[PDB]
RNA sequence: ACGGAAGGGCACCACCAGGAGUGGAGCCUGCGGCUUAAUUUGACCAACACGGGGAAACUCACCAGGUCCAGACACAAUAAGGAUUGACAGAUUGAGAGCUCUUUCUUGAUUUUGUGGGUGGUGGUGCAUGGCCGUUCUUAGUUGGUGGAGUGAUUUGUCUGCUUAAUUGCGAUAACGAACGAGACCUUAACCUACUAAAUAGUGGUGCUAGCAUUUGCUGGUUAUCCACUUCUUAGAGGGACUAUCGGUUUCAAGCCGAUGGAAGUUUGAGGCAAUAACAGGUCUGUGAUGCCCUUAGACGUUCUGGGCCGCACGCGCGCUACACUGACGGAGCCAGCGAGUCUAACCUUGGCCGAGAGGUCUUGGUAAUCUUGUGAAACUCCGUCGUGCUGGGGAUAGAGCAUUGUAAUUAUUGCUCUUCAACGAGGAAUUCCUAGUAAGCGCAAGUCAUCAGCUUGCGUUGAUUACGUCCCUGCCCUUUGUACACACC
């Protein structure tokens, strides 16, 4: 996808900063419910790196569960710049 | 002539206007492409304009369109129509068959 | 091009869906289930619909 | 919100959750949610047959759980929590043993042994009757259907509803689907619940 | 079919977000920038 | 002493019978005043469907039903064991609303 | 398995006795055919108001066109003097679309270009499949263990006879003992001056209190106006029926037939559930069920505009309205039950006002045993007009106008007003459904639903005639029997 880099920051900093997202699908939707963000633009990005792995994705009635992965913990970590001590929300 | 007013007045009589002399539909309707001057001055005289395509079959035939040449699309094939003074409160679309006739 | 990517889907059967297949056709909206007819008969029991007469 | 639509979107909730985990929990032998409602938190006990798969190293699964189902049913945070409780007996499960039976002939293992064995399992675990079907394309040809019973099984009345477990599940093969059922009729006398003997069943005092 | 000529190496308005490289395009009386 | 109402709503008479008899021995052990359970009569939730997913066959109707049961109870009763009898009543399935 | 073989039993998806019809008319609707750019498509007892399929857009799958990638990602061919993105205005286009061009600005490692590999697909395959439904089959049927018979397939058990709705039982007996089905069960509809409890149900009497009558009575309002009660209502726990009692008749019982009592005596009525084996039955167009094949950037993905699904020499199926006086029309009488309904918001709407109507407007109550709602339903009843005539039956077709829903009513969404006033004079051969609160007539709620019922799912109102049988027709079950059938008499 084409998507703006503080869109994409957006969703990432969420996904490590809660540890798991959930978007409906729909790819029309204007904003994503939790983040300032295309819903388009999330599912994307996760269709994006969840295929490098880093994520796990379920989809359980028409709305995506995504949950970080070891790797994505590291690669997240690195992504945003962040010192090797801030754990996901999630642990 | 509309129903009690002449083609004269017709001609010089707006949009807004006209609807209050209009049956319920269309007033209705007006209640809830301008580029045709663009053929009917940009044009030679003693003649008839360029023809002017449009898929909205529910324009409704205004006193200000008299005389434009429309071609409608009826769903391929836009048919082109000369608007006259007794096309007045009829939809575009009724001037442009949507089917052929069966002829069995 | 973004602005025309969309027609109103206020209302009419384009407007809802089954909320689990996504269906546009056979949906129950009564009690605001918005379930299809063949999902609803598959996941009854789940939301406490039974047969008893 | 009116009752009548209330207690209709209660029920879609507990479908919904239900589907969820049943997708996600499949690898750590989900058996079963249940919403509890309290005035201050909304509980919802998972029974899987593995307890600390669901739960995660220090609790990182089922907190990211609960992060998934508070971000999906937008539940402020706090005011749900998941229990993995415990499956008391999984050999009377349906869903157990057909998700178990799925993951076998997955993983690879003959269709009449991954039955029986799931046949097996359920009668030494207390059950008055099991019967697994097998449906599809066993080796590719017409996509017979093959039954493996044991015990006698009730099908059907009022009893089925009242101890019957059915589970039915789609095995995605290399050539096509198969279908498992389970039906496990559990033994009336041991209920700790309902009715315990079937309706005709009569039993007399001397 | 877009194919954006390559535009090898090479004024201002309000809304003061256009942040000092927003130069106007010379047709004629274009007084319109790149971002409206 | 405020006047409440208590609103159970269930699909379960059992245990919504339970919560009920709980909050009425819960009232007489506290030497309370109420008025009796009222239950209003049970709305049978039906819904009527085609049991086959296609157009084919025997037109085969199937009717699916959620009967909810519901029961006020209004007495009056202090703050405190107000309270412990709202908090008291914590059965799954059975949904409580009290209304002051 | 079949038989234009036999015996026994059985069924209004069979008949007899009948009722209502359908087939004839107009229209509604589905199917075929024809037509078309497309008229998307599945289905041919067990397809054809079926796909919950009442399609203006959407739905949508079809057609004429126009966009976008929503082509992940390991990889190499483009990038740190720009890989890329977007766009005012004008041409262009249906389009106020940066589609493309005129053409120069914006943004900036996100893409773009090719390989590999994915992704989506209402594209194909229902004869590759899962699941689910339908059907065989609404019948009473089905199966081990051990024993008996047979070289064996297989058989007995699972049966002569009675009995039952029933492979239900009495019983008989190379079987014994079991399992499923039936039944039992569950839901519901009947009753209960019994229990519990009710300004979310109701009843009486006190307050206040309009009318009539005036010796205290009739009917009334008093929704914070008191007290008592639960007959009506509601819903929990229970009771009640078990063919009870008495006769008759059964081989010998199982049972059956009468009468009495009873709320109820046909499994008390109606359902839900419902075995074993199957069908190349339907569905890949419910599914982010799915294998294989196909396609994947000029797309079969997706979206937008417009059209189509409804198109009309014609044939068929379900239906609505009728042909009239057992009626139509006008007044007046004024009686249900099942249900549904809006808090992130426009749902059910009382009441006031405006309008001839449809409808509009101002409020109100209701998240509901509370308000809509006593849903003041329709048939029906009474009193009148009509007067037997295509008539004041019928209301098709059509013209004009007024409204509502909707972004949009043209190929008329629907409602309303006036006008037009077709066929149809009870319907051939054929053919359907039905045995009691049933048939039929009658409307109402719900489903679809922004709007649109002539459809369906339920509900109540009025409520017959006929029969209480049979195996003639069409079928079903069991047994015997014949078979050159086993793809099983198509
Ligand atoms: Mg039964
Ligand atoms: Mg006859
Ligand atoms: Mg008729
Ligand atoms: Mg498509
Ligand atoms: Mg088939
Ligand atoms: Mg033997
Ligand atoms: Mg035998
Ligand atoms: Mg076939
Ligand atoms: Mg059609
Ligand atoms: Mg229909
Ligand atoms: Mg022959
Ligand atoms: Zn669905
Ligand atoms: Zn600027």
């Amino acid at each position: 996808m084409l998507m703006p880099k503080e869109d994409r920051n957006k969703i990432h900093q969420y996904l490590f900063q809660e540890g798991v997202v959930v978007a409906k699908k729909d790819f029309n939707q204007a904003k994503h419910e939790e983040i300032d963000t295309k819903n388009l633009y999330v599912i994307k990005a996760l269709q994006s790196l969840t295929s490098k792995g880093y994520v796990k994705t379920q989809f359980s009635w028409q709305y995506y569960y995504y949950t970080l992965t070891e790797e994505g913990v590291e690669y997240l970590r690195e992504y945003l710049n962040l010192p090797e001590h801030i754990v996901p929300g999630t642990y | 002539s509309y129903r009690g007013v002449d083609l004269e007045k017709l001609l010089e009589m707006s949009t807004e206007d006209f609807v209050k002399l209009a049956p319920a539909r269309v007033r209705r309707r007006f209640a809830r492409m301008k580029k045709l001057r663009a053929a009917k001055l940009a044009a030679p005289e003693n003649e008839k304009p360029a023809p002017v395509r449009t898929h909205m079959r529910n324009m409704i035939i205004v006193p200000e369109m008299i005389g434009s040449v429309v071609g409608i699309y009826n769903g391929k094939a836009f048919n082109q129509v000369e608007i006259r003074p007794e096309m007045l409160g009829h939809y575009l679309g009724e001037f442009s068959i949507t089917y052929t006739p069966v002829r069995h | 091009e973004n602005v025309w990517f969309s027609h109103p889907r206020r209302y009419g059967k384009g407007s809802r869906q089954c909320r689990v297949c996504s269906s546009h056709t056979g949906l129950i909206r009564k009690y605001g289930l918005n379930i299809c007819r063949q999902c609803f008969r598959e996941k009854a029991n789940d939301i406490g619909f039974n047969k008893f007469r | 919100i009116s009752k009548k639509r209330k207690l209709v979107a209660d029920g879609v909730f507990y479908a919904e959750l239900n589907e969820f985990f049943t997708r996600e929990l499949a690898e750590e032998g989900y058996s079963g949610v249940e919403v509890r409602v309290t005035p201050t938190k909304t509980e919802v006990i998972i029974r899987a047959t593995r307890t600390q798969d669901v739960l995660g190293e220090n609790g990182r699964r089922i907190n990211e759980l609960t992060l998934l189902v508070q971000k999906r049913f937008k539940y402020a945070p706090g005011t749900i929590v998941l229990y993995a409780e415990r499956v008391q007996d999984r050999g009377l499960s349906a869903v157990a043993q057909a998700e178990s039976m799925k993951f076998k002939l997955l993983n690879g293992l003959a269709i009449r042994r991954a039955a029986y064995g799931v046949v097996r399992y359920v009668m030494e675990s207390g059950a008055k009757g099991c019967e697994v079907v097998v449906s599809g394309k066993l080796r590719a040809a017409r996509a017979k259907a093959m039954k493996f019973a044991d015990g006698f099984l009730i099908h059907s009345g009022q009893p089925v509803n009242d101890f019957i477990d059915t589970a039915t599940r789609h095995v995605l093969m290399r050539q096509g689907v198969l279908g498992i059922k389970v039906k496990i009729m559990r033994d009336p006398a041991k209920s700790r619940t309902g009715p315990k003997a079937l309706p005709d069943a009569v039993t007399i005092i001397e | 079919k877009h194919k954006k000529v390559k535009l090898a190496v090479l004024r201002e308005c309000s809304n003061p977000t256009c942040g000092a490289g927003v130069f106007l395009a010379n047709h004629k009386d274009r007084l319109y920038c790149g971002k409206c | 002493i405020i006047k409440i109402r208590i609103t159970l709503t269930s699909t379960k008479v059992k245990q919504l019978e339970n919560v009920s008899s709980n909050i009425v021995k819960n009232a007489e052990q506290h030497n309370l005043v109420k008025k009796g359970p009222v239950r209003l009569p049970t709305k049978v939730l039906k819904i009527s469907t085609r049991k086959t997913p296609n157009g084919e066959g025997s037109k085969t109707w199937e009717t699916y039903e959620m009967r909810i049961h519901k029961r006020y109870i209004d007495l009056e009763a202090p703050v405190q064991i107000v309270k412990r009898i709202t908090q008291i009543t914590i059965e799954p399935g059975v949904d409580v609303e009290v209304v002051v």
